[PDB]
């Protein structure tokens, strides 16, 4: 099988900047090389086929070139909607084979999170469990530290985090941290707090509530 | 409208058979071929097979004995059957169009993709719980203990789209998925505007609408 070696594997670049993604084929593929764009949670979309032919409707800032076995996708002046995973695809022979992908993130200025905390609902507590949710909204970069303190006691092993994909307009992220406790444990304590550390904050931010 | 749409049961037990249908519109299956591609979660695309306009089929060699492809031109459908499914076959499965009868015709339009989960666990619909609320408040819904993926969340049957963040599902150690969906709204709307999270879990035929009230 033909191996397509795609580089780099991740890029982070600013709006207006130029980026280059390359794919080397392990054998001659003539010009039978396609570039695809895959937004998170969506199907791939055709950008370029036959190595350099721009598909109808694709913005002119996308262009493809060849230098033998090396194929290059260039995005000339990046836009916030360009965050995606990009793939090359050869179709000279079977099996068709893909590069392993380039994840492109839009780089932007640091933005501090807005923090929100949510107590468990009475409906959930009637089921025997208590989920406490902390929300970090619209921040950049993704790196953040969320510590749960229950009656000023630090928690470990009982929370899980999830992060969104970048916003197509302002390139920020949101993050949720969910502290799960048994109902018995939740009733034994009063102050529930999430402390958020992020480089966009001059000092940690704590949001808390009192059970009741 | 040129479109391709995958459908079929999304949960397959180990050693049992996957059947996916690709329904096409805006072109004829005796003029265009249809490729099948899959993508394990977080991994790269992998090509599986193609059925050409004239009916010849080509397969990925290592998977060829497990794959069969049928065409129904009147129904505008191609059907992929994959036998002896294993957990490593959990993936989003895609069909995609290419002209004619030979591999050098580039594939152009892709379908939306369908998430196939291979597991011996049974289906379970979601429990939905409210996440109750400067001049901006946050509210949300916790969508907990469902299987398999995916669930879809909307707010106010689609009217509320700005500010909505629906987080990726987290697999819990129990094996059931959980996620939250949050939205930021003006605090001035909390007493007057109605906020309803609409949760649809097609694999279990479960629809839940949960109103979120500011406690
Ligand atoms: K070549
Ligand atoms: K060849
Ligand atoms: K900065
Ligand atoms: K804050
Ligand atoms: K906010
Ligand atoms: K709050
Ligand atoms: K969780
Ligand atoms: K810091
Ligand atoms: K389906
Ligand atoms: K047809």
């Amino acid at each position: 099988d033909i191996q397509m070696t795609q580089s780099p594997s991740s890029l982070s670049a600013s709006v207006g900047d130029r980026v280059t993604i390359t794919c080397r084929a392990s054998q001659e593929i003539s010009g039978y090389l396609t570039w695809l764009q895959q937004k998170p949670g969506k199907a791939p979309k055709l950008l370029i086929y036959a190595a350099s032919t721009l598909d109808s409707g694709v913005p002119k800032r996308f262009s493809g070139s060849r230098s033998g076995t090396d194929f290059t996708l260039t995005i000339s002046s990046l836009q916030p909607e360009d965050f995606a995973t990009y793939y090359c695809l050869q179709y000279t022979n079977y099996p068709l084979t893909f590069g392993q992908g380039t994840k492109l993130e839009i780089k932007r200025t640091v933005a501090a999170p807005s923090v929100f905390i949510f107590p468990p609902s009475d409906e959930q507590l009637k089921s025997g469990t208590a989920s406490v949710v902390c929300l970090l909204n619209n921040f950049y970069p993704r790196e953040a530290k969320v510590q749960w303190k229950v009656d000023n006691a630090l928690q470990s092993g009982n929370s899980q985090e999830s992060v969104t994909e970048q916003d197509s307009k302002d390139s920020t992220y949101s993050l949720s941290s969910t502290l799960t406790l048994s109902k018995a444990d939740y009733e034994k304590h009063k102050v529930y707090a999430c402390e958020v550390t992020h480089q966009g904050l001059s000092s940690p931010v704590t949001k808390s509530f009192n059970r009741g | 409208q040129v479109t391709l749409k995958e459908s079929g049961p999304v949960l397959v037990k180990p050693t049992e058979t996957l059947t996916l249908t690709c329904t096409v519109s805006g072109f004829s299956l005796t003029s265009y071929g249809v490729h099948w591609i899959r993508q394990p979660p977080g991994k790269a695309l992998e090509w599986l097979a193609v059925i050409w306009a004239g009916g010849s089929i080509s397969y990925s060699t290592s998977l060829m004995s497990r794959l069969t492809i049928s065409k129904d031109t009147s129904k505008s459908q191609v059907v992929l059957t994959m036998t002896n499914m294993d957990p490593v076959d959990t993936a989003t499965y895609y069909c995609a169009r290419a002209y004619g009868d030979y591999v050098h015709y580039a594939m152009d339009y892709w379908g939306q993709g369908t998430l196939v989960t291979v597991s011996s666990a049974s289906t379970k619909g979601p429990s939905v719980f409210p996440l109750a609320p400067g001049g901006t408040a946050a509210l949300g819904c916790l969508v907990k203990d469902y299987f398999p993926e995916p669930v879809t969340v909307s707010w106010n049957s689609g009217a509320l789209t700005s500010g909505v963040h629906t987080f990726p599902a987290v697999l819990q150690s129990s094996g059931l998925y959980s996620l939250s969906s949050v939205v930021t709204v003006p605090s001035s709307s909390l007493g007057t505007q109605t906020y309803i999270c609409n949760v649809n879990h097609k694999p279990s035929n479960t629809k839940v609408d949960k109103k979120v009230e500011p406690k």
